[PDB]
């Protein structure tokens, strides 16, 4: 039954504002104290804010006191986190959580927040085909390099999802204040290149979708 | 804020074998009501945190009793009597006794499996990318175990660490291997001033380095 679904995360400029929401269902929302926590890019967990069942009592650590407000609408089974004066160190995955049983019992799915003055930039997508010299051949590995985009995330699939096994898509890295990621796929040397292999890349922030067919060198 | 210290940072365990994790707090976690608000949670890769233990030794009902918690005062231990595949992920202790709530730094649990050699593939910069004036050489090293591996780039025989970025996947929940991409990034002009590019790896699975190389002509 207990379900917690955050929304409202996105890219925000340093000094800007964003309001997150958490829709609760499967339990009597108004009877429970609720909290926000976040997980940083380095995977540290931190407590962000807490609020009493009836909304009367609010608590904040010093890291956010004066900048963030937590509130709830018990008519709408919804918790909120108003975030002002945002800074780059606030970049994190924000989770709502239910306080119960002398701790926290359920966590939400999280909504991602990046605070940065860097602009939304669609990716360049480049094909990774083997060098003109080969060998090894039962299987051949191909890839896409998805370079110079921001903010996160991108999605990568191969032949529109038909393929799945043999694929590795690696976490993005920061390079010139933009993200770069790679994805490899491994197929039988028989099916490539006689059959086509295409990486499909989505970058929802720039409303962009790129197909790149891998062709021999 | 109360400091929470976890030992070890890393565990590597074979299925069916026990493990334990230590949590030490900078101050006693006994609250004035006589209860000790010390908690453990698991975050599996790509999932939300899951409660394990609350009030030091109390077991979350979705968690099997092969997990137990103990301790008092400043010293606590999470024990797993026999590790199973799904135990893969980062374990955290956290305290609710003192304001602000604070978390341990996390202990990453890896599952041991049999040694597996990396599949290594090298890719010259695509034609496309050269037109942007940049050049990335990509090396994939896929499905290896253990995680210990040393990857070097050589240009015309000489080592280069400048412009290299590496990205690792999480341990696969299906085969318990790791994968990594290593990307060497030059300007087109720099790239074009050299002939030989090598991705060289050392791993316990082979008595000699794994070498993948191209010349570019």
């Amino acid at each position: 039954e207990v379900k917690l679904v955050e929304s409202g995360g996105g890219l925000v400029k340093p000094g800007g504002s964003l309001k997150l929401s958490c829709a609760a269902s499967g339990f009597a929302f108004s009877s429970y104290d609720m909290s926000w926590f976040c997980q940083t890019p380095e995977k540290r967990l931190e407590w962000v804010a807490s609020i009493s069942s009836g909304g009367s009592y609010t608590y904040y650590p010093d890291s956010v006191k004066g900048r963030f407000t937590i509130s709830r609408d018990n008519a709408r089974n919804t918790l909120y986190l108003q975030m002002n004066s945002l800074r780059s160190e606030d970049t994190a995955l924000y989770y709502c959580a239910r306080d119960y049983d002398y701790g926290v019992d359920y966590w939400g799915q999280g909504t991602s927040v990046t605070v940065s003055s860097a602009k939304t930039t669609p990716p360049s997508v480049y094909p990774l085909a083997p060098g003109s010299a080969a060998q090894t051949n039962s299987m051949v590995t191909l890839g896409c390099l998805v370079k110079g985009y921001f903010p996160e995330p991108v999605t990568v699939t191969w032949n529109s999802g038909s393929l799945s096994s043999g694929v590795h898509t690696f976490p993005a890295v920061l390079q010139s204040d933009l993200y770069t990621l790679s994805s490899s796929v491994t197929v039988p040397s028989s099916t490539w290149p006689s059959e086509t292999v295409t990486c499909n890349v989505a970058h929802p922030a720039s409303s962009t979708k790129v197909d790149k067919k891998i062709v021999p060198r | 804020d109360v400091v929470m210290t976890q030992t070890p940072l890393t565990l590597s365990v074979t299925i069916g074998q026990p493990a334990s994790i230590s949590c030490k707090s900078g101050q006693s976690l006994l609250y004035s009501d006589g209860k000790t608000y010390l908690n453990w949670l698991l975050q599996r890769p790509g999932q939300s945190p899951k409660r394990l233990i609350y009030l030091v030794s109390k077991l979350d009902s979705g968690v099997p009793d092969r997990f137990t918690g103990s301790g008092s005062g400043t010293d606590f231990t999470l024990k797993i009597s026999r590790v199973e595949a799904e135990d893969l992920g980062i374990y955290y202790c956290w305290q609710g006794t003192h304001f602000p709530r604070t978390f341990g730094g996390g202990t990453k649990l890896e599952i041991k499996r049999a040694d597996a050699a990396p599949t290594v593939s090298i890719f010259p910069p695509s034609s496309e990318q050269l037109t942007s004036g940049g050049a990335s050489v990509v090396c994939f090293l896929n499905n290896f175990y253990p995680k210990d591996i040393n990857v070097k780039w050589k240009i015309d025989g000489s080592e280069r660490q400048n412009g290299v970025l590496n990205s690792w996947t999480d341990q696969d929940s299906k085969d318990s291997t790791y994968s990594m991409s290593s990307t060497l990034t030059l300007t087109k002009d720099e790239y074009e001033r050299h002939n030989s590019y090598t991705c060289e790896a050392t791993h316990k699975t082979s008595t000699s380095p794994i070498v993948k190389s191209f010349n570019r002509n």
